[PDB]
């Protein structure tokens, strides 16, 4: 009722039939509860992104040119540089930092980056529907100025005069990336949050995109921050250890389906778990990052949740630092509280 | 400087 | 046989029997092992000190012309300041800081100071008695100028030569105060460490003097930092709580009986245990506090136990400050482990 | 300066 999740699938125009349904989304032990969808004239619209809430804006027109895009299309338009590509043999592509691993000789990544140019992407990923194969491919590339001349004449065909005005309106920093993400029907990126705002613009396919927001720290067990899988949860969500995790039995979602055409707005510090629709056919989504304000050079109270999460980044990176090593962490931190603040 | 932030994603710097 | 404790009670000059005896001593759950008792003139004392553990000296005559000291020498001599004198009805003179009661509401000392001139608190020490109560005070003031002129001869009489050349070798900071303590017999100063460097003079009487290193920090479990109890131990030596302080049953001491004419050398961050002893009359002693050398301009690894000491307590602080308010600290570093790093 | 240390004592500063 109030949990309503997704919704009712709304039914694409000219009879189309519902662009998904509810068979296609992956089961999970939490409730959730809409992301609302809204038109970007719509004053709760901006009200919404304001607050740093979560608002699905239907026709801001934020990717237009790129609704056209698809694996011809790119394939013979993207140019030929390089793109990352990631493997794996489960559905869940969880993100690692490999500058990381060094200090974490034991985590075993259960998914491989393989460089390799786009034209070998769609070769590969043509491979494996035709032998029916199990193995899984995301590709996940910055856009770059080694791209065709379409694909800029594409970018800059983007709404720049809509979210230049949103960059400007929130006092965001900068644009760093926009990720190009391709992906195979059933694939999944685990929870996580984000040090940066996202408009996260859809292009081709269906995704489910479940929100927490940074209230729901102390449910969803952040891997250490010097470990590979800084911001991303440990919680399994297809097998939670409720005992190892006894607090994401209190997690609630915020959730919603995006397709062609949909911007979501995901918060600095919102964890995310994305999900491209089971059988729904390959995806495309192109992200657009910008730095976060600055932070007032004074701090009022009472502090926000997402001011806590970042006391909590900054002690555990200067504990790392002064220990000499980030493995030490842990014992410090345990020292500290045991019989003392436990 | 406590509640300063970086500015990591889930790509590479 | 190794845990051999204060060893054999010494006998004093001219056959006048043993200093003390085992009876006087308060009991304990856990085990010690002898603090080394040396000339001032032997190299391995100096060794002891320049490492840091500690170690009586019975020669220095650090405080020669305090010797003479008792109560009517120094009603005559002390002058008419007021004099912090503390209050019990229990043995145990567990140290608080009054700055930081206002944080801790329901923090009831079992302790309470009343200032009073030194005729007053010889006075009220000689009802008790008369009356055969039960009341225990404990006088610990700061020597300053408002003393009379025979205790400032006294004082310049100190052995300034030897402590002085103690202070240069080891790069110490400025001597920041010396205390007069005056305890009746069975008055115990529970478990603490110090931030500063202490030669520990005793005068009159005997004291028991328990020490355990800084590494023992995960046995002792001091009072969270913003506590009026910070820097002392939570367990209750007498009825240790094993189930709140597990490691208690881990912890070894360093101990020794200090009389008239020893220095105990007590390192920085070192945790003292100080009983006057059972049915031994009053006890007086005068410390000596410098500040301790300044940090290396940088740090070398392995870090030492004293360091990771000050990392935990500047972390406590830096939370305190930034959350706003010290009794978030807990709950913060609660959230930043469970799951994480426990 | 997390290994920088103040000079507390059980005595009033
Ligand atoms: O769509 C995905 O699989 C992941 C996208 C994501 O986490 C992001 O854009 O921040
Ligand atoms: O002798 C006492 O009761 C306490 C002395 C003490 O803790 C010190 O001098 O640091
Ligand atoms: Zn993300
Ligand atoms: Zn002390």
């Amino acid at each position: 009722a109030v949990a309503s999740g997704s919704g009712e699938p709304r039914e694409e125009a000219g009879a189309l039939g519902p662009a998904w349904d509810e068979s296609q989304l992956r089961s999970y032990s939490f409730p959730t509860r809409p992301i609302p969808r809204l038109s970007q004239s719509d004053p709760r619209a901006e009200e919404l992104i304001e607050n740093e809430e979560p608002v699905v804006l239907t026709d801001t027109n934020l990717v237009y040119p790129a609704l056209k895009w698809d694996l011809e299309y790119l394939q013979e338009n993207i140019g030929n540089g390089d793109f990352s590509v990631y493997s794996a043999s489960t559905h869940k592509f969880l993100y690692y930092d490999e500058k990381k691993m060094a200090n974490f000789q034991n985590f075993k990544p259960r998914s491989n980056r393989e460089e390799m140019k786009f034209h070998e992407f769609v070769e590969k990923l043509q491979d494996i529907q035709q032998r029916g194969g199990e193995e899984r491919l995301y590709l996940q590339q910055t856009l770059n100025d080694t791209v065709g001349r379409k694909i800029v004449m594409d970018f800059l065909g983007f709404n720049w005069n809509w979210i230049n005005k949103q960059q400007g309106k929130r006092g965001w920093g900068q644009l760093t990336s926009n990720l190009l993400l391709i992906g195979m029907e059933g694939n999944v990126t685990p929870a996580h949050y984000e040090e940066q705002q996202n408009f996260f613009a859809q292009i081709k396919g269906y995704k489910r995109c479940i929100l927490f927001p940074p209230d729901q720290f102390e449910c969803l067990y952040p891997y250490p921050v010097h470990h590979p899988c800084d911001r991303q949860s440990q919680v399994d969500f297809d097998n939670p250890d409720y005992e190892r995790f006894p607090n994401f039995q209190n997690v609630v979602g915020y959730e919603t389906v995006v397709g062609p055409g949909d911007v979501l707005y995901i918060p600095m510090y919102w964890w995310h778990h994305i999900e491209s629709l089971l059988n729904g056919g390959i995806t495309i989504t192109v992200n657009f990052w910008y730095k976060g304000a600055p932070t007032p050079k004074r701090i009022e109270y009472p502090l926000k949740a997402h001011q806590k999460v970042a006391i909590m980044r900054n002690i555990e990176k200067m504990l790392g630092e002064a220990l000499g090593n980030p493995q030490e962490v842990g014992p410090l931190l345990n020292t500290m509280i045991k019989g003392r603040y436990n | 400087q406590l509640t300063s932030y970086d500015a990591e994603v889930n790509a590479p710097i």
